[PDB]
């Protein structure tokens, strides 16, 4: 059967782009460092850079310490990197290097500048060995995971533009860098989307969306974490055994749904997971899984 | 089954349950 | 400061009511609920729920499906909801652009269109327009790219008809600054998180001119009336404090984590209760209990 | 104290916690406090 970690992809040895998304609060940030974490710390001879395409950026946050739009080591770790994209900064710098303060606010900017970032790397490609990351709520992260299509779309009618109005080698530069991310994003070895969710209707509804919707751009999912779970038939309160019981009517078609999926259960933890301790600690849990009788008491350990 | 082969296996069943009307099946099982 | 939304709820004059905050803390679920209060209190009003998260969840949260055209909630005769899928709209339009329908921002693009829309029927004295409008916004990043919009185009801008958009752009701005005529509704967790992205959006809103005067604390404990729960409340109680600190200018609104999700008219009924009258934990405890399915 | 001379106290002492520094003396309170 279908081992229930990440445990695969924490030791790949291919993958270079790894996408963590899913609903907003579900626990995105706190996953992607997990990941990030375990990866850095089963693969220490590799590089590893956890990129925020979230807007309202958290690594930040969830760290405890000062990442931007230049990457920078976690402090604690030899190899994990975070950076948080930054649009004024990236404006900036554009219009120094050659308004831009008024396309810095433009809806759509975020996932340009995020899209803009990666195809950076696919030019030095020819670093950090693999990227991972922690991106946008659900509808957004969807648009920016087009972007390939979108833009040689877009690229294609600029210049029939420019040739009814009166160049052509930079466009075929920028068309080319975008092929080069079309195919490796949709290579099964070097790309994967983790899906993280919780044990609810309106969680697990628009999660299906979402991964069919990766499927049909031929974007690969294998992996779903679902996070925040009481396990409470395993003294737990009249509101926690209520609620697991919701989550297990959840988790039962979770079940079968996913039955060819790698579905990594997170319990909820006694209190928010912040700082590298105990990220790391939690982390260990999407390597080697839960298991409510025996690692109980890590949940208070914070 | 190695390694190899159950990672073929299962990214082809995983296609599989998404194919033609496979989608929308899970979705009203869903809803 | 009444820890309620009293004075939103029976308020004559909001036609614009934005709901915010991070992922996951409850939007669509507030939205919802205070949508429902305010049509439940003003019956000879007609009101609009409006999704602009691109990931829709209103159809999810009332269990029937929504669209891009606006349709009643099942059970009330002056709530409606809306959710539009940009290649449908675009679609209907270029019947009346696939490129379009997928470019990041074509979303905001498109909620952006159908105010402007309502604020010319309004204008034109159509008979069927809505009173007011609530939004279900997308989690606060993409949320501020979308209020940053009137202005950010009112800078950017047949020539004709684009000062039209013009005009239009500045009707807007108009109303989105007019504390009588909109106002942006905040949700939260009591999480370190929250606290700051919340923080951090109201200082934006408050300087694009948006009126925020109310935030509303969700899936709250209150467990000091089970280890994991004890411990949980001691952290929600922890920013709770800081919370009342900061927003003690603001109606704070303090709502319970209830022992399901909250789905249905039924249920986001019964909990919306507690944004017009505050709940009491002692008083209402065995609420958090009695949803149905 | 009316209700609409109490609306309008409130309004301005909250757009006075965000004036002159204000702000940024806000966002140190929750970052400073937090681990
Ligand atoms: N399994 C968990 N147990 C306890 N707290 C959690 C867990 N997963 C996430 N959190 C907390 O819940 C909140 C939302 O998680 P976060 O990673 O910010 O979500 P997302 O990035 O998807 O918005 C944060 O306050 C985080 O600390
Ligand atoms: N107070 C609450 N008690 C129980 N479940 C809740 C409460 N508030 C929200 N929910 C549930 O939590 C999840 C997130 O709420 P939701 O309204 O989707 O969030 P947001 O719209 O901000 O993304 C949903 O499954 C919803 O039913
Ligand atoms: F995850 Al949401 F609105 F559905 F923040
Ligand atoms: F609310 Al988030 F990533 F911080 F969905
Ligand atoms: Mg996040
Ligand atoms: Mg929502
Ligand atoms: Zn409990």
């Amino acid at each position: 059967t279908v081992e229930p970690n990440l445990h695969s992809l924490i030791t790949s040895t291919t993958h270079k782009w790894i996408f963590v998304g899913g609903k907003g609060g579900v626990g995105k940030t706190t996953s992607s460092c997990s990941i990030a974490i375990q990866m850095a710390l089963s693969q220490p001879n590799k590089q590893f850079l956890l990129i925020s395409t979230d807007p309202a950026h958290n690594l930040s946050d969830a760290f405890g310490e000062k990442f931007g739009k230049d990457a920078r080591k976690v402090t604690g770790m030899n190899n994990l990197s975070c950076m948080e994209i930054d649009p004024s900064a990236a404006l900036k710098d554009m219009n120094d290097m050659a308004l831009a303060d008024l396309t810095g606010s433009i809806p759509g900017i975020d996932e340009a500048l995020s899209f803009m970032e990666v195809m950076k790397h696919i030019k030095r490609q020819e670093t950090f060995d693999t990227v991972i990351f922690d991106t946008a709520p659900t509808g957004h992260t969807l648009r920016f995971l087009q972007l390939p299509n979108t833009l040689s779309k877009l690229l294609e009618k600029f210049g029939e533009i420019t040739n009814k109005l009166g160049i052509s080698g930079k466009l075929n530069e920028l068309k080319a860098n975008v092929e080069t991310i079309r195919q490796q994003f949709t290579d099964p070895d070097l790309t994967t989307f983790v899906c993280v969710c919780i044990s609810e209707f309106l969680s697990l509804y628009e999660t299906e969306r979402l991964i069919q919707e990766l499927i049909s751009y031929d974007m690969d999912v294998n992996s779903i974490i679902v996070n925040q779970l009481l396990f409470a038939e395993n003294h737990n309160c009249k509101r926690c055994q209520a609620r697991w019981k919701m989550q297990k009517k959840y988790l039962d078609q979770i079940d079968e749904l996913y039955e060819d999926f790698h579905v990594v259960k997170m319990p909820l933890c006694a209190g928010e997971i912040r700082g590298l301790n105990n990220l790391t600690k939690f982390s260990q849990f999407l390597n080697k899984e839960y298991n409510p009788i025996t690692d109980g008491k890590v949940i208070y350990e914070l | 089954l190695t390694e190899a082969e159950k990672r073929r296996l299962l990214r082809e069943r995983r296609q599989k349950k998404f194919s033609n009307g496979g989608a929308s099946s899970r979705l009203n099982k869903i809803t």
